[PDB]
Formats: C-alpha cells, structure tokens, sequence
C-alpha cells in the first residue's frame, strides 16, 4: 500500500502495488476501518 | 363607443340591419363573430369614406380584443389603410399596429408586405427588396396561410417594368396562380393577369418552352373570351410553327409589348422549332441536313450553327454540329407536355420494348434452363 | 412451451452498471417499466432468462 | 372511486375567440379543464388524464396519463389559431380510450366545446350509435356560442344516454357567468 | 411598465443566471461523449 | 424481386412551381448494410443452400436472368 | 407582459426537469466512475482538442482520443492519473508520487 491520497473518510482510496502487476487506487471493505490501514503495509485485496 | 355607433349607424350601405347587428354583438362582447362581421363589412362595395369613425371603432375593438387572430385583425387593418390613402400617416399607423401586435405569426409579415405594396409607387428598390427577402427567409412552419404569397406577387410582379422580371415575374406569377386556388376574381381582372403573364412568358429570356402555361386552368378556362391572339401566339410558339402571317397578325393585333421584343421572341420561336424537328424524327435518322433547319426554322444555313450554340449555352439541348457534311447530332434532355394521344403512342412504344425484353428473357431462360436449376 | 422447449421470443438490453454483470445489475424498476410497457406494445412474454457477453473469454459461467 | 383514463378535448379554434366568460373564453376553457382535472385526479388518485386539440386536426398533445402537471402546462401556450372539429376529436378520444393501459379503468373523457359545431345531424347520430356500441361514456359541456345545447348536442346526449344510458349530462353553462363554482357544482357531485 | 420594472422581476435570474445549469449540462454532455 | 424497403422524407414544397399545396414525401435511396457482429448473425441465420458469395458462371447467368 | 409570465412558467418547469436529468447524468457518471481506478503515468499530451498517450502501470501504452472525465489544462506530461480499468479513460488526477532524488531528499 502507498499514499493515503489524503483520505479524510471522503477519499478512502489508496494506490496499492500488487508486486510486478500494476498499481490501483482502491477503496476499503466494510469489515475494515481506515484506522487499521496506513501506508507501506501489506494488505490482502480481493479479485472482483 | 355606443354613442358613435348609434349616431353613425347611417353612412353605410344597408345601414340599419348591419349596424344594429354591430350593436347587439358589441353589447354581448362577441369578438370573432365581430371580426368576421367587420371583415365582411369592410369588404363591401363602397368607398367607406367615413374613415375617422371607422378607424376609431376598430381602435377600440383592437385594443380590447388582444387575442383575436392577427390574421383577421391585419386584414381589417389592410382594408382600413387602403381606405385612408395617405402615405406617411398610413406608414405610422402600420408601425403602431405592428408594435401593438408583435406576435410571431403572420402579422408583422403582412405589415411588411403592405408597407412594400404601399411604397411600390415611391422608392421601388431600396426598402421593398429587403422586406421581400425577410418575408421569404422567415416564412417557415406556416405554409398554409397562402395570402402573404399573393401580396408577394403584388410586390415582385408590379416589379415587371424591367428587363430581368420577365422570367422571374413569370415565376412568381405562376406561383401566385397556385396560391389562389379558387378563381373568385372578375373575368376582366384575371384577363389582365393572364395578359401580363403571356407577356412574361413571351419576353422571358430564360423561359423558352415552359409548359403548364397553357395547361394552367386560369388561362385556358377564361382566356378564350377576348384577346385570343395571345393564346394563339402561345399555341404557335409551343408548336414551333413561325406562322409568319398570323404571328404578324398578333404583332399588329397587339402592337405594344411585342414589336419591341420581336428579336428575342424570334430567338425563342426558332429554338422551339428546332425542338419540334428533333421531336418529329425518332432518332431513325438523327443527322439533320442544314436544308431541314433552314426551310423549317426559316433561317439561313449560316445561322443554324449560331442558334444551336445558343440552345446549348442556355442548357436546353446538348448536341453537336458537323459542318463538313452539313449535319447536326442531337442528344438533348429537354422534355415537353405530351398530348394524351402522344401518351398512348409512347405507351405502345413501351409495350414494344417490354415485350422484346420479355421475349429475350424467355429465350435466355430456355437456353440456360440446364444451368439455372 | 413445455419441459423440452424454451422459446426465447425476444430480448431487451439493460443499462450498463458499475457493478458489472450481477443480480444487483438488474434494475428492478427498469425491468418493471420495460416489462409492463412491452406488454402494452404487444410482447406479453414472461422473462425466460438473462444473457451476458463474455468478450473473448468463451462461453461459461 | 372508479378507475378511469381521462382524454380531455381542448379547443384552440378561432371560433373559440369569444368574450362570453370575462377574461377570455379560451382561458375559460384552460382554467375549466384545470379545475375539472383537479377534481377528477383528487377524486381518484390512480386515474389517468389526457389532452386533445380539435383545431384543424386532432392533436393528442397529452394522452391518458395520471400526472396533471404536464397536461396543465400543455394547456398554456395552446395558441388558439385553428378551427374546431367535434366528430374527429371524439373519434380520437374514443380510440385513445381503447388504447388505455389498465383494463379495469372505466373509460371517461372531459369535453369542452365553446364553438358552434358545423356538421350534419345524420353523421352525428351515427357517431352516437358507434360510441354506444363500444360502451364509451362521455360527458359533454356546452361553452361559448349562444346556441347552447344545440339539437345536435341534445341528440348526442339522449342517444349516448339512450333511454337514460351512459350519463352524458346536458349541463348548461350560461354565455355569461361560466364561473368556477358554476363549473364545479354539478360535476363533482355527479359527473 | 406595470410588471415590466426591469424584467418581470424574475427573468433576470432565470434566463441566464439560472441557465448556468445548461452550461453544467454541456459539461455533462462532454462527460457523456468521453 | 427488389423491394425490401422504401424510405421517404417529407419536403416543404407546395406541389411544384405553379401548383397548390401538398407535402409529397421524397424518396431516398436505401441500402441494406450491416456492421461486424451483426452481419455474422445474419450469416449464421443463413447458411442454407443459399449464399455462395463467390460468383460461379451459373450464379452470374442466374443474376442476369 | 403575459407572454413573459408564460415563458417564466415554461422556464421554471424546464429547470425542474433538467435538474433531475442532470442528476441521472451524475448517477450514471458515478456508475462509470466508481472507485477501483488504475493508475497510469501520462507520457505526453498531443493536439488534435487535446489527446493523451499514457503508460498504464500494466506496462501498456494507450492513446485516448478524449481525456476522460477531468479537466485538461494542467495535466503535466507525467502527472499520475487514475485511468479506468476497462475502458481506459481518465476519471481523476491524483497528486504526483515522487521524482527519485526529490524523495531521496527529505
């Protein structure tokens, strides 16, 4: 995971880097809270 | 208002019945019945010289209606301004009315064409042409009114005292004849109109054959009464026969308007004549020797080439000239009216070519039945 | 028509949605108005099924 | 109460050009259809209303629909620049009534004529027969011209109300006070 | 000049000031074709 | 033989230069043309003994007939 | 004066209608511009009225005849944007990440 795009609960998207694959801006799941997500950590993301 | 109406109930043909009807319609505040009554009243046979009180009456009526169709209101205004007969005050009244009724319908249009008609006598060009182009450019989504076009005839027709407006005047005059479907005009008026129409057709530089001029009902129905020489000229020109004696008979039967344009008329009749010789021989021997054109068109063989060139230049025929053997090749694309017996003859020609087509179709079908499968 | 026949008389598309091709991509309101209004037109056929295009993925679910 | 699809027949003819009602006979028709459609929609929420023009052609600007705002707006800018035609107007009303959406909806139209109908009694009576075969129940209201409830109109009523049939009331509107209360006292109580 | 003070008291904002929503509609149409 | 469709457009002319009012729908040349992924559906709907886009002598003579 | 009032009512009804139309337009815009955008490095902008060629993070170059759903003035040749995952158009611009040494220098 990379820069938080300055989320402030209205931009929950973050640019994330899936290894040698591309990078995507993505929003959180309802089971997780933004306080549990910050830049630079490994995060499991769904396919759909 | 009722004071003048009851006081001036006289000063009008059949005054009591009509003016008491006006009284009872005014006290009941009916307006469309009132508007039809007043258009009938102003269309009466009279001079209606009581202009002041009638214009006051229509002033109250028009100020109080405010929803009567501006077509009828403008018809009443047109009749009343024909009645006043004074240029500047009529112009100011027309401006005041068109500012009173600024609706998008055919009110300002008829105001403009009335201005043009009243101004034809003084200042023919500088103001009427722009009104004409305006009227034609914003004539849209109301083609059914068909009266502005009669006034358009008035303007661009009383413009025929020129050289250009002999084919263009003919154009808008035929358009006008289409505009007024029902005849409903005196025989003398339509006779004068057909007189100037025949003049337009004969002196029209761009008009050479132009059928439907004989076939328009307005002339064929009522021009056989008087001045039949013009209709005879139309017959002879469409038939191409120079008929020198009878053409001259009409020339000194109608000395004016035809002696001073005899040159262009001769050009036109000669071109029509060449059209008829091209008609007579059904391409069996297309090559026409200069003797045929010389004797037929009553010209010298030095001038056949010139008139052929003129006919090609205008756009009626697209042939070519062989001077070496004194022949002319013709491949022309100018049709004509076709004389119902000629319809039947061309029907028979079509029948011949269609049965030839059918016969060869059966021949190829029978010969190729093995392959068609 | 019977247990051995399904006759797809007609098909009508559905608005493209951000979900993709799912059961939330069928707009109940759009489906309704289309159904009643086609019935008015003269096509009173029950909805047989659905279709979606797998572009270049072949035919499978 | 009852389900219906109203097909109003608004006249924007040139014979509509009358001062029988104070401001404007055309505006009298506009606010008359306004008030009657208000009453009908408020009487049954699911009812449908529509609009027909009768001037020189049968324009069907608004067909059988429940919303009243858009038919209301169609009343404005009606531009009364035509000539009335009752027979083709009622024919279009009838065929629209055949093309209503809900089958349970009992057919009903509102017709406002303020012009003298120029026709022949024989075509009128045969049209009454044709509308009677289809059980199309009309209400008719005479506005405008002084020949209020003309023998054509009375024949229409007594034939469509054949031996007290459908209920095309001959409600009479004076050539003077076509007042809103005069246009709601009779119909909202009955028809 | 009864109800013609400047322009009907209302058309001044409705004709162009509240027609900026048509400019926003133009923006929406650009979004469409994009 | 030759009448799959006919497309008409109304024009604003009365009837001619010198005639009363009418409308007179105007004919426009019509073609039956398809884009990709529609013409293929047509072909699959076809593929009876018909088609044979290549023109054999037999088919060309049939075309002349 | 009366025509003016009729035009006023007409324009207010048109306003009410086009309100809900622009709302439907916005809803379908959000239908297209949802959330899982793909970031692409805008290689350069070309004039046509501007078209951009981009290098998406899937090591793929792409030409865009229309520059997505964002303004097109600043749009630096290198400005990282979130291009659509399927139709490949620019839904939004996001702030630049870093430029090697400029992050290597705090």
């Amino acid at each position: 995971c990379t820069k938080i795009i300055n989320a402030d609960s209205e931009d929950p998207k973050y640019i994330i880097n899936v290894k040698q694959f591309a990078k995507f801006v993505v929003d959180l799941s309802d089971q997780v809270a933004p306080t549990d997500i910050e830049e630079g950590m490994r995060v499991g993301v769904d396919r759909n | 208002v009722p004071g003048f109406l009851q006081q001036s109930q006289n000063s009008g043909p059949g005054q009591p019945a009509v003016w008491h009807r006006l009284e009872e319609l005014y006290t009941k505040k009916l307006w469309h019945q009132l508007t039809l009554q007043v258009l009938d009243f102003v269309q009466d046979p009279c001079f209606a010289q009581g202009d002041g009180l009638i214009k006051l009456y229509e002033n109250f009526i028009s100020e109080f209606e405010h929803r009567v169709n501006p077509l009828s209101l403008v018809e009443i205004i047109l009749h009343v301004v024909r009645q006043m007969t004074d240029p500047n005050v009529a112009l100011t009244f027309l401006e005041k009315t068109r500012e009173k009724v600024k609706s998008s319908d055919e009110a300002v249009i008829l105001c403009k064409t009335a201005i043009g008609a009243l101004k034809l006598n003084i200042g023919d060009l500088q103001v009427t042409k722009e009104t004409i182009e305006d009227v034609e450019e914003m004539l849209n989504n109301l083609p059914g009114v068909t009266s502005v076009h009669s006034r358009f005839y008035d303007l661009s027709s009383k413009y025929y005292q020129t050289i250009g407006n002999h084919a263009s005047y003919y154009k808008d005059a035929l358009r006008f004849l289409g505009c007024v479907d029902i005849k409903d005009l005196p025989v003398s008026e339509q006779q004068e109109r057909a007189f100037t129409l025949g003049l337009a057709g004969l002196l029209g530089e761009g008009v050479f054959n132009f059928g439907e001029l004989l076939m328009h009902p307005v002339l064929e129905s009522l021009r056989n009464t008087d001045r039949q020489w013009l209709i005879d000229t139309l017959y002879a020109f469409n038939s191409g026969n120079v008929e020198r004696f009878q053409t001259l008979k009409t020339a000194w039967g109608q000395q004016p308007d035809l002696a001073a344009n005899e040159a262009q008329l001769l050009r036109k009749i000669q071109l029509l004549c060449l059209m008829e010789m091209t008609f007579t021989r059904p391409a069996n021997h297309r090559q026409l020797t200069f003797e045929e054109i010389a004797k037929s068109a009553k010209i010298t063989v030095n001038e056949v080439e010139l008139l052929v060139m003129k006919a090609l230049s205008v756009g009626l025929v697209k042939g070519s000239i062989d001077e070496v053997d004194k022949r002319v090749h013709m491949t022309w694309v100018q049709p004509r009216v076709l004389d119902l017996q000629q319809i039947k003859g061309m029907k028979d020609r079509l029948e011949f070519w269609c049965t030839d087509v059918k016969s060869m179709e059966m021949l190829v079908e029978h010969q190729a039945h093995d392959i068609l499968t | 028509v019977d247990d051995y026949t399904v006759r797809v008389i007609d098909v009508f598309a559905m608005p493209q949605s951000g979900t993709g091709v799912s059961v939330e991509a069928v707009d109940p309101v759009f489906q309704a108005k289309m159904l009643d209004m086609l019935k008015q037109t003269g096509r009173p056929e029950m909805v047989v099924g659905w279709y979606h295009s797998h572009p270049g993925f072949g035919c499978w679910l | 109460m009852v389900l219906e699809s109203t097909m109003v027949c608004v006249d924007n003819s040139e014979y509509m050009r009358n001062g029988d009602f104070l401001p404007t006979r055309l505006q009298a028709q506009q606010d008359a259809v306004n008030i009657v459609c208000h009453s009908k929609t408020r009487s049954n929420p699911e009812n449908n209303v529509g609009l027909i023009t009768l001037a020189n052609d049968c324009e069907v600007l608004t067909t059988l629909t429940p919303d009243t705002g858009r038919i209301l707006s169609k009343l404005h800018t009606v531009q009364p620049k035509g000539k009335i035609t009752f027979c083709t107007g009622i024919r279009v009303a009838h065929l629209a009534l055949k093309h209503r959406q809900g089958k349970n909806h009992k057919m009903r139209i509102i017709a406002f004529v303020g012009s003298p109908v120029e026709d022949n009694e024989k075509d009128l009576v045969k049209l009454a027969k044709r509308l009677k075969k289809e059980k199309v129940n009309v209400d008719i209201i005479n506005f405008g011209e002084e020949e209020v409830n003309t023998e054509k109109l009375t024949a229409f009523v007594n034939t469509l109300n054949g031996k007290d049939g459908t209920g095309s009331h001959l409600v009479t509107v004076p050539p003077g006070p076509s007042l809103a209360d005069a246009l709601i006292s009779s119909p909202i109580l009955a028809g | 000049l009864l109800e013609h003070k400047e322009i009907d008291g209302r058309l001044k904002e409705l004709r162009e000031q509240l027609k900026e929503l048509t400019k926003q509609y133009e923006k929406s149409e650009n979004d469409l074709k994009a | 033989l030759g009448l799959p469709t006919e497309a008409y457009i109304s024009v604003e002319e009365v009837h001619d230069d010198g005639t009363p009012t009418s409308k007179t729908f105007e004919h426009v040349t019509s073609e039956i043309g398809a884009e990709e992924a529609e013409e293929v559906g047509v072909e699959h709907l076809l593929r009876d003994i018909k088609d044979t886009t290549v023109g054999t002598l037999s088919q060309r003579i049939t075309n002349q007939v | 004066i009366k025509i003016m009032k009729s035009e006023v009512l007409r324009v207010t009804h048109e306003l009410q209608a086009m309100k809900d139309k622009i709302k439907e337009n916005s809803e379908k815009i959000k239908v297209n511009k949802t959330l899982p955008y793909l970031v692409s490095n805008v290689i350069e902008l070309l004039d046509v009225g501007k078209c951009a060629v981009i290098k998406t993070s899937t090591r793929q170059t792409y030409f865009l005849p229309v520059i997505g759903l964002v303004d097109a003035e600043k749009l630096k040749p290198g400005d990282l944007v979130g291009v659509n995952k399927d139709s490949y158009l620019i839904l939004e611009t996001l702030p630049t990440e870093y430029d090697s040494r400029v992050k290597a220098m705090e």
